[PDB]
RNA sequence: AUGACUCUCUUAAGGUAGCCAAAUGCCUCGUCAUCUAAUUAGUGACGCGCAUGAAUGGAUGAACGAGAUUCCCACUGUCCCU
RNA sequence: AGCGUAUAUUAAAGUUGCUGCAGUUAAAAAGCUCGUAGUUGGAUCUUGGGAGCGGCCGUCCCCUGCUCGGCGCCGGCCCGAAGCGUUUACUUUGAAAAAAUUAGAGUGUUCAAAGCAGGCCGCCUGGAUACCGCAGCUAGGAAUAAUGGAAUAGGACCGCGGUUCUAUUUUGUUGGUUUUCGGAACUGAGGCCAUGAUUAAGAGGGACGGCCGGGGGCAUUCGUAUUGCGCCGCUAGAGGUGAAAUUCUUGGACCGGCGCAAGACGGACCAGAGCGAAAGCAUUUGCCAAGAAUGUUUUCAUUAAUCAAGAACGAAAGUCGGAGGUUCGAAGACGAUCAGAUACCGUCGUAGUUCCGACCAUAAACGAUGCCGACCGGCGAUGCGGCGGCGUUAUUCCCAUGACCCGCCGGGCAGCUUCCGGGAAACCAAAGUCUUUGGGUUCCGGGGGGAGUAUGGUUGCAAAGCUGAAACUUAAAGGAAUUGA
RNA sequence: AAGACGGUCGAACUUGACUAUCUAGAGGAAGUAAAAGUCGUAACAAGGUUUCCGUAGGUGAACCUGCGGAAGGAUCAUUA
């Protein structure tokens, strides 16, 4: 979270090696732009974006819906 | 540790056909295993057993007929198609003439004979010829 | 195969490759090393400017002074000792007489008796030396 | 950050007088200058002051101990050998 | 077997398959709960408590008694400790071993059995933070550890 | 050619590690290689060492030097010629 | 109407091994244990009917609901629309996927390779379909494999009582406001659900009970011998060897005695017995932390298995500075030996042999044999722990504790027997459960030399340790068993 | 329209280090292969002092001798 106005997300996912009948974990990291109006997001939170035009170099992200990390009530 | 419960169970009863035993006690016991040995008792290559529910996980004892050269699992359970189970078989059971797959379906755990006329693919683990 | 996951997949691909490289007739194809060395360089045949003629011995068991030449090639420049085949042939080279070398069975491995030799005759200038043999195309003046 | 990748207080003597010498002194120069707690009163202040002579510095007492260290080492079995000759004789 | 000694070992309790309470047990479940805030005020673990019930007052388990087992009675009121009875116990133990290679500079045998115990509270502790009993910047360290005994 | 080997006279033993035409080698401006258009010079090997050789110390080495010696880039009335 | 030679490449090779190989002795398993990334993970929650079809048997259809427009029925019910109803993977279908290549229909190019043409005495007919990984889009299934929810209740579902922002459903036209309802947000007191905690693994962690072991660490007491000295005898040879001699001796050597002194080592008891993570560990007492096993109707509740990097320990030699120097004993000096011996033996003897401190990291560091898990025969011993049972013996006075006697159960070191089975055999109850080829996971080999070399990087005071090639060189190295000599 | 500051964009040539592949060499040495070369026999049988591992020192040359291993040994064994 550490760039003013902006986060960074965490994607994994699964490849079909196909010789070996078999899978290779995967990540993409990505940059997402967190706008204020969510006032509360920690690591780990699911996030939900979407796709919209370039507002950086390497910016193409939007912040939807913070969908909350488990046990997390304190 | 006992990673995966199948499969202490199948070579067991194997083990005790090519020695010979009346009847087979097998230890932890679950749903998929009982579940098995009803697809094997349906097709007549064992006869009927009896589960016993002490309070932590059962206990089974299977009578064996020697109608059952080898029994076995195969692992990881690897994701079949309908298009690719002529070559499980074809490299699995011994003859075109004898020999089952089983794997589970969304519309239950059943035999490959059956699975052919429900039209559905799925998983795979063990045969029995 | 030993490491039976379902998600082992690359495990499974990183240990094999670094194996790969033990094999041999691999190897000896994937460094540069097979190539730097050898004469042709890379090909099934190529010319050179024969210098003297050179007859070597046979190994054991067998005995009989084998003979031979010593080429320079063009390309490169280098210095190879080839072997006439036929019976009385060699009274067709003439020294510094130019001929098209071979490979002679193998690949980087020799024939018999004789030691080091790996490379053979065909022609001697524009007709083979199989003819000259036979007798069926003859030498110009 | 650190400084210095094997010389310990011996930094202070750079190129001169010959490597296995400048280890000898490190093992020394750095004993002598530390501080010990005091039994008697509990803090972590003796130090020392001259050739073996040692000085708490809040309760004022002070000992003779070694002269590059605060016990000397067959010093610490002098005191339980001695201790052990007034089991033999008193019965 | 034992996850840190060549042992493969087997001994253990073997529980009855009825559940329902015994016959001269009169003791009711809301009449014995005076027993267990009593003998949990006294500096004395849930596990011990669990023995002095089940030779002297004569009970089965005191689960089938009640309904909820024995962390459960002590820790809701505020009675209870605050770190598990089993991370205490390796801590304490840790703290004997390490002042035992004071003054024994060279009992080696002693230092192998300390690269052990300090592989047994982490590895308990990390555990604990999943399910969310330590708070989770906590921190087993030797220096500090002689406290709390 | 060469000498791994073999004998034979002798003393208290008879020079073992290393290290050389040296701040130490007569013959000598020793001889192969390196730097120059040209080098009794300087440095890299060869040891036959008149008289090298181990706290009478042997072989080596970062720093250091108003210490002894060679060659290259800079710069100059030191020289051409005043 | 062709057929050889040379080099690249595939099949041959299950001689790269995912399908599918090896690793006691053929090439090969880290000296030992911990460990993060990686991979891998016990069981447990929806299961029985009623009808429908033909000959008890096999098929199909019935198992979350809360504004409009039609099946009309009578603001009530059935049915289509307007929107939605833990989230993944897996799976069946549906779109969407240029040609040419491939596969495949059709058609007599005179046959084929091929093409996209053709057939009926103006007209009839084709220019088909299939396959086209992964990724994303769409609708069904919900078995198998991953994530969630109600615990200091900040809990569901219901009704009742205010506050504050407020489009007009309403006061014919013009001033305004509560009227009246919906649409945000806060919140107090209540009633209600069967109110909400799967189980305690022949998985683990930890407690507690009486035990056991040459396990480790610090002091402490003993024992005879070997070597050195101090005296008291008597006397001539005493060492050594296959045989001699170097070496000691009337300067009293060797054997005999009574004393003292230090520097090693722990005899016999000692076993196919014991404990330790491996190296390893044997004189009596005192103390200090640890340990496996057994015992348990104690407690936690999946906390576990294997392990790139990184870490603790690591005989004997070998190093750096002290302390100590009896015996032995690399280097050296002699005596014998032999054609020659700078080797065996024999006489001395340094470094070393022993303690306290810190380096070094390898040995046939061996069972030449990965760790955790299931299973598959018979017996005779044995060690530790627990339980049952006749009878001798001890403490006399028997209570139970020790000693001897026959089994039962758990973990340990080994044996014997055998057509469980395996293998190339020797041999192995594991080296077994392997073309009847899949329980989880780590290291590793791919014909011989060259060669553990060169080089570079790494670690050390040093010797050396970890990593580690190439050119060239060759049809056999090699294994277990036969007969001979 | 010629031309002249200022600006960007900017080939090319000169000076330096970094990096890649080949290449000369006094002298020092490894290895490999070649029909009647020379000193000795360390190894295979209790190869005439058992063999081999590690590490240190010696020796014309195979190889020795010290200390601790292991049978891959010439003993599966030895008597209250």
């Amino acid at each position: 979270m550490k760039m003013q106005r902006t986060i960074v997300i965490r994607r994994d996912y699964l490849h079909y090696i196909r010789k070996y009948n078999r899978f290779e974990k995967r990540h993409k990291n990505m940059s997402v732009h967190l706008s204020p109006c969510f006032r509360d997001v920690q690591i780990g939170d699911i996030v939900t974006v979407g796709e919209c035009r370039p507002l950086s170099k390497t910016v193409r992200f939007n912040v939807l819906k913070v969908t909350k990390a488990a046990g997390t009530k304190k | 540790v006992r990673m995966n419960v199948l499969a202490d169970a199948l070579k067991s009863i194997n083990n005790a056909e090519k020695r010979g035993k009346r009847q087979v006690l097998i230890r932890p016991c679950s749903k998929v295993i009982v579940r098995f040995l009803t697809v094997m008792m349906k097709h007549g290559y064992i006869g009927e057993f009896e589960i016993i529910d002490d309070h932590r996980a059962g206990k089974i004892v299977v009578n064996l007929t020697g109608r059952l050269n080898k029994c076995g699992v195969i692992s990881p359970r690897f994701d079949v198609q309908l298009k690719d189970l002529e070559k499980w078989q074809n490299n699995l059971l011994p003859s075109r003439q004898f020999g089952f797959i089983v794997l589970t379906t969304s519309a239950g755990i059943m035999d490959h004979e059956e699975a052919r006329r429900k039209h559905t693919g799925g998983k795979i683990l063990g045969f029995f010829f | 195969g030993k490491c039976r996951g379902l998600r082992t997949a690359r495990k499974l691909r990183s240990h094999r490759r670094d194996q790969k490289w033990h094999d041999k007739q691999y190897k000896k194809a994937h460094l540069g090393t097979a190539l730097k060395a050898n004469p042709f360089g890379g090909a099934s045949h190529a010319k050179g400017i024969v210098l003297e003629k050179v007859g070597v011995e046979a190994k054991q068991p067998n005995s009989a002074i084998r003979k031979c030449v010593r080429v320079q090639l063009i390309k490169n420049g280098k210095k190879i000792t080839a072997f006439v085949p036929n019976d009385g042939c060699l009274n067709f080279i003439e020294e510094n007489d130019e001929v098209l070398v071979a490979g002679f069975g193998r690949k980087g491995h020799a024939v018999g008796d004789i030691p080091g030799v790996r490379f053979k005759v065909v022609k001697v200038a524009n007709v083979s030396l199989l003819a000259l043999y036979k007798g069926k195309k003859e030498r110009p003046r | 950050a650190k400084r210095t990748k094997k010389v310990g207080i011996v930094g202070k003597y750079g190129t001169r007088y010959g490597a296995s010498l400048r280890k000898m002194v490190k093992k020394i120069e750095i004993s002598q200058h530390a501080k010990y707690t005091c039994s008697f009163c509990g803090k972590t202040k003796m130090k020392r002051r001259a050739v073996g002579i040692w000085h708490c510095g809040s309760c004022m007492k002070t000992v003779a101990g070694g002269a590059w260290t605060y016990n000397t080492t067959s010093a610490v079995t002098v005191k339980s050998a001695i201790r052990r000759l007034k089991e033999l004789k008193d019965q | 077997g034992r996850m840190h000694a060549p042992g493969k070992g087997l001994s253990q309790s073997a529980l009855p398959y009825r559940r329902s309470v015994p016959t001269w047990l009169k003791l009711t479940s809301d009449d014995v709960k005076e027993q267990i805030y009593k003998l949990a005020k006294k500096g004395l673990t849930p596990s011990q408590i669990g023995v002095i019930l089940r030779d002297s007052h004569g009970v089965a388990q005191v689960r089938f008694v009640t309904g909820n087992k024995i962390l459960r009675i002590l820790k809701s009121k505020g009675l209870a400790p605050d770190l598990p009875e089993d991370l205490y116990h390796l801590i304490k133990k840790a703290v004997a071993v390490r002042k035992h290679l004071e003054r024994n500079r060279k009992d080696k045998d002693a230092k192998f059995r300390l690269i052990l115990i300090e592989s047994r509270i982490h590895r308990l502790a990390r555990y604990y933070k999943t399910k969310r009993v330590l708070p989770p910047n906590w921190k087993y360290e030797s220096s500090t550890a002689s406290a709390l005994v």
